[PDB]
RNA sequence: AUGUAUUAAGGAGAGUAUAACUUAAUUUAUGUUUAUGAUAGAGGUUAUCAACAUAUGAACUCUUAGAGAAAUUACUUAAUAAACGAAGUGAAUUGAAAUAUCUUAUUAACUUCAGGAAAAGAAAUCAAACGAGAUUCUAUGAUUAGUGUGAACGAAAAUAGAGCAGCCUAUUAAAAUAAGUAAAAUGGCUUUAAAGCUGUUUGAAUAUUGUGGGGAACCUUCCUCAAAGGCUAAAUAUAAUACAUGAGUUACAGAGAAAAGUACCGUGAGGGAAAGCUUUGAAAUAGUAGUUUU
């Protein structure tokens, strides 16, 4: 029925729209909540800035009375010791904006199209440690961060003393990592002139021949350097390591075909159909001829009901109704070429002469 | 049939609610059944314990100093 | 001044009183479930 | 949640089958080569 | 574009109820929310969205328009030319760039 | 009809790292002095 | 009373003949004097079928890969009524 | 805030992969283009490394069968807020420097009925001796004509703009052209005394071959229209959504609400918050240090 279509349209609109209500609502509580996670990695950095700001005043004036402050207290404001980071500003793990995502990849490729891969070296463009070349280990694609295997990205950490010994020391170095804007890739080519290889910064690149496998749910694309046209291949990824286990089904049994399609007995016991969907939703499209014809003498009971009052009519009600009808039969006459042509030269004559 | 405590949609904020109750039946079986004892702490390596144990202290900490805070007072 | 009016108070007749029932189907009770159905209320009634 | 998984499976693949019987019965009353009326023969191989 | 607005203490949404009584609390006697005076209360001459525009006599405002042409006629600032006022791009840049060879990047 | 400008050739597949047999290469170990592309 | 009175009422709170039920079905009607005569026809069983010799598992191996199907060219691949009726034939034509 | 476009029933309870929403709470397929896009790898939880378009499975309880202390009982393929619209009833604060007529005011409010709009509508209309040609919305006409002791109240013709549409054979099915009607007396309403609405008592005529209405007391000539039967989109009202613009706001501002009709207060109707970020750190206030006085 057209009717029933409208109820269920209308159903879906009001579920939705009470679904964009809560979603919004929950999109802005746990906003509110990184950015109170991420601001205690900013005070860290901006109290560690201005320790900086003193601590070099004082070694200007005591001289040979400098304080050994690696020998100090921790600060209680965020319970780190001297020269020593925190593990959420040493694994650069706090959330990042979706356009700050967008930013750190911007030079390679797009969030969902990065272009390029662990195993592949780069070289550091930013910090302290410019200039350094290394080899990628590891890549976050949530933060868009970079760890690089260097002893010299290395860097003291309190370790918290929630999973740490009694007997352990409560400092030790770790490997930072890196956001990706912070590094570039680096190749070797050819030189056409000589046709010696040597290494150079690729600044920047693009995906290229990008092709989807819907069935599968995969892609395979190809990189390059703009301006240049330069197919940087792939650096060597080893795939996981895909294993059975007990719990597994037999790759025999996952393959057996048994179902045999049925046409005077329904594919399983009809009572079950009553569990796979609700009999009474307002958001059920398949109904039954019976229920359909019964929706349909709604309105069939109503136009009789509007028309209800024509066995009460007049005579002279009824004579002028039934001469209406007759009348609309007729149609409207037409004027033939011959009664055209004579009303054109009366136009002509009272308009040009 | 065992309640639940009303608590606020967020926690700390929102409006008061209260979660859907919790449902418990004893049977009495025809037939005896016994459970195994619980493991030793000292056996439970199995699943980390020594790791879970050291971060379920902190958090005991964290609670009860967020307690003592609750009652207007700070550790001397 | 206020006086102790909800001592001996029984949650049967907040629920007689102030209750949806008792307003869904009085002319006056849905006036006030609009009125604060319009207003944006949780606690319609009770 | 994997076996939750399988579970919403089977369920797809159940209201998928009863679905597409319902209608092919439908489709197979207009049909010259199949005659519901009788069970024991109900499909006659076209020429 | 003058749609700057603001609300009265006649548009501030509350009820009009007084704030406490007119005597016996010995605070200053209040009456509605909406009040300036009151935090959330309502700017009495605040900004209002109207029509900024004046008006300027035709001949006045062509008088003007022909002695700004002027001041340039005099100082050597009124170039005139002649017909098909365009750059004279390349013809090959024009020709790569229509035919779409070249990138929006090369482009621009 | 050839122009005055120059634009992108044809790509080209640069050879893998591991594949490069020439003698006369070794891998940079600083960033400083290499060309940027 | 300020807050409390103000939560939605449960049966642990009043006891002056308020009921409230879990939801859990009628099984049969109330009698005059104050009992309850089961209806066993309202009553539900649980249809467990024999698991014996069973080898599907809830799991299927990593090894194998997910892949979906293609049905190129028919828009309503898998509900196809046709393509449901067609296979039946050749398949099952008894039944 | 305004404008444009589109749309025409809203809320809550509980549960759930805490960007993912309904006990299936991250369903299943198509087509196209994929870096010259659009605006020759790794990766199925170490996931959703793909957008657009079109389909598609599922979508609980209450409001909302009956009963009841809404989210329960008991049954079942039971189901529609507010504002806007028309009619009925109809104040008071306020002004008149008091106050009765008057004004506030065909107002607020309530009541019924109806739709995405409603109402109104193709002249028993206005004009003035020339003519215009339905209704609705905006401005001018107009602190005007006029009314009223006064205070104040207040048209129409016409003009311009937005829209434009005419018909009864109505593009949805209706008239054999309208009698207890027009009108009169009387009591009220509206109002300028006309026209219009109305309770009570009474009560006409039949077309320009000059019958009937109107043209602001009233009569007459002339002009003009044709009541007591009907249909009709648009421009208009409100709400929601999206977008555009800004000598709009940038956190005691903007909105009541940057997590809000929430916390909280009230038996209840009802009243109704505070709270941004990692930046800067004013004044008051407090404890000390240096110089100085006591
Ligand atoms: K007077
Ligand atoms: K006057
Ligand atoms: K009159
Ligand atoms: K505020
Ligand atoms: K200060
Ligand atoms: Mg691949
Ligand atoms: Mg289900
Ligand atoms: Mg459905
Ligand atoms: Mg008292
Ligand atoms: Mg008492
Ligand atoms: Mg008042
Ligand atoms: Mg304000
Ligand atoms: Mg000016
Ligand atoms: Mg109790
Ligand atoms: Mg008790
Ligand atoms: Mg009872
Ligand atoms: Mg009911
Ligand atoms: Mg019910
Ligand atoms: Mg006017
Ligand atoms: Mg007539
Ligand atoms: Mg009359
Ligand atoms: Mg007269
Ligand atoms: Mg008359
Ligand atoms: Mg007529
Ligand atoms: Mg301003
Ligand atoms: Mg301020």
């Amino acid at each position: 029925m057209d009717k029933l279509l409208r109820r269920v349209r209308m159903a879906e609109g009001m579920v939705a729209r009470r679904a964009q209500r809560k979603n919004a609502l929950l999109k802005r509580i746990t906003e509110r909540k990184q950015n109170k996670k991420n601001g205690e990695a900013f005070t860290e950095a901006i109290q560690q800035r201005k320790a900086a700001v003193e601590a070099r005043n004082e070694d200007w004036m005591l001289g040979p009375l400098a304080p050994r402050r690696e020998l100090d207290e921790i600060t209680l404001s965020n319970g780190n010791f001297f020269g020593s980071l925190s593990p959420t500003r040493a694994l650069l793990e706090s959330e990042v904006s979706e356009e700050e995502r967008k930013a750190r990849v911007a030079w390679c490729g797009s969030p969902k199209f990065l272009c390029i891969a662990p195993g592949d070296r780069v070289v550091v463009i930013e910090g302290h440690h410019k200039d350094l070349i290394g080899t990628i280990e590891k890549l976050n694609t949530r933060n868009m961060t970079v760890e690089i295997q260097s002893e010299k990205l290395k860097t003291n950490t309190t370790v918290p003393q929630f999973m740490q010994n009694d007997a352990d020391k409560p400092v030790t170095q770790i490997y930072a990592r890196l956001p990706i804007s912070s590094v570039r890739l680096v190749h070797p080519l050819k030189d056409p002139q000589t046709g010696e290889y040597r290494d150079v910064i690729i600044r920047e690149l693009r995906p290229r021949n990008i092709v989807h496998d819907r069935p599968t749910r995969t892609r395979s694309m190809r990189r390059f350097v703009p301006g240049e046209n330069i197919i940087i291949p792939w650096p060597k990824q080893e795939p996981i390591k895909r294993e059975d286990q007990p719990a597994d089904t037999l790759r025999i049994d996952v393959d057996e075909k048994t179902f045999v399609p049925t046409l005077f007995r329904p594919p399983a016991p009809q009572q079950v159909l009553d569990e796979l969907r609700n009999k009474y939703s307002i958001f059920r499209t398949r109904h039954t001829p019976e229920y359909i014809a019964k929706k349909e003498q709604e309105e069939q009971e109503k136009e009789a009901k509007k028309s209800a009052a024509k066995a009460m009519l007049t005579p002279v009600q009824e004579y002028n109704r039934k001469q209406r009808e007759l009348r609309r039969a007729r149609g409207q006459p037409a004027l033939t070429e011959e009664m055209l042509a004579k009303i054109g030269e009366v136009v002509a004559r009272n308009k040009l002469g | 049939v065992n309640q639940r405590m009303h608590e606020q949609r967020h926690g700390d904020v929102g409006n008061w609610r209260r979660p859907k109750s919790q449902k418990m039946m004893i049977a009495e079986l025809a037939k005896p059944f016994v459970w195994p004892k619980p493991p030793a702490e000292d056996a439970r390596e199995a699943f980390d314990y020594a790791m879970w144990k050291k971060q379920k202290t902190a958090q005991e900490q964290d609670t009860k100093f967020q307690g003592i805070r609750a009652q207007g007072e700070v550790v001397p | 001044g206020p006086r102790p009016t909800m001592s001996g108070a029984t949650r049967l007749v907040q629920k007689r009183r102030h209750g949806f029932l008792s307003r869904v189907k009085t002319k006056n009770g849905q006036k006030t479930l609009k009125r604060r159905l319009a207003k944006g209320r949780l606690r319609l009634s009770a | 949640r994997n076996v939750k998984q399988t579970m919403r499976g089977i369920k797809h693949v159940l209201t998928e089958r009863f679905y597409a019987w319902e209608d092919a019965v439908k489709l197979a009353e207009q049909d010259p080569e199949i005659d519901l009326s009788n069970p024991e023969n109900p499909y006659t191989p076209s020429t | 574009r003058g749609m700057a607005s603001t609300k009265t203490r006649y548009e501030v949404h509350g009820s009009h109820k007084k704030m406490s009584p007119q005597k016996g609390t010995g605070n200053a006697r209040r009456g509605t929310r909406q009040s300036p005076l009151m935090k959330g209360g309502g700017k009495t001459f605040g900004p209002k969205p109207r029509d900024f525009s004046t008006k300027l006599n035709k001949k006045v405002y062509d008088l003007a328009w022909r002695t700004a042409l002027s001041y340039r006629y005099k100082r050597g600032e009124l170039i005139v030319t002649e017909d098909g006022l365009d750059l004279p791009l390349p013809n090959d840049f024009l020709w790569l760039a229509g035919g779409g060879k070249l990138s929006r990047e090369l482009e621009d | 009809r050839q122009v005055n400008l120059v634009l992108p050739g044809q790509p080209t597949r640069a050879d893998a790292p591991e594949k490069i047999r020439d003698p006369n290469y070794e891998p940079a170990t600083s960033g400083a002095g290499l060309q940027e592309i | 009373g300020l807050k409390y009175r103000k939560l939605r009422l449960t049966t642990k709170d009043v006891n002056k003949g308020f009921y409230k039920g879990n939801r859990t079905g009628s099984m049969g009607t109330h009698t005059s004097y104050g009992t309850y005569k089961i209806d066993y026809t309202k009553v539900r069983t649980y249809v467990c079928p024999d698991l014996t010799g069973f080898k599907l598992t809830p799991f299927v191996s990593k090894t194998i890969r997910p892949v979906h199907d293609q049905f190129p060219g028919d828009k309503l691949g898998p509900k196809n009524p046709a393509t449901y009726l067609a296979r039946w034939k050749s398949e099952n034509g008894l039944d």
